[PDB]
């Protein structure tokens, strides 16, 4: 066995040629953005949600 | 009037069916069909889509 798979059709297991340990993976943190504001006309500050 | 006569019946009859619904929700395995059905919908949608 090379490499492993997952449900998605996605890599999720790598072998390195070196080393016979395995080594899996997993992406980078990926997520989206949002803002949390109150209205222009009343204040300025604005609040990040992740 | 047809209640007060009959107030220790109505109350057993009650206690009896709320038993029965319970066990009978459990037995049956194919009644939750609906929301089983669009949680797998959901599910199936966003694996196709990967």
């Amino acid at each position: 066995q090379q490499f492993g798979r997952d449900i998605a059709d996605t890599t999720d297991a790598v072998r390195d040629p070196q080393t016979l340990e395995i080594l899996d993976i997993t992406p980078c943190s990926f997520g989206g953005v949002s803002v949390i504001t109150p209205g222009t006309n009343t204040s300025n500050q604005v609040a990040v949600l992740y | 009037n047809v209640l007060y006569e009959n107030q220790k019946l109505i109350a057993n009859q009650f206690n009896s069916a709320i038993g029965k619904i319970q066990d009978s929700l459990s037995s049956t395995p194919s009644a939750l069909g609906k929301l089983q059905d669009v949680v797998n919908h959901n599910a199936q949608a966003l694996n196709t889509l990967v």
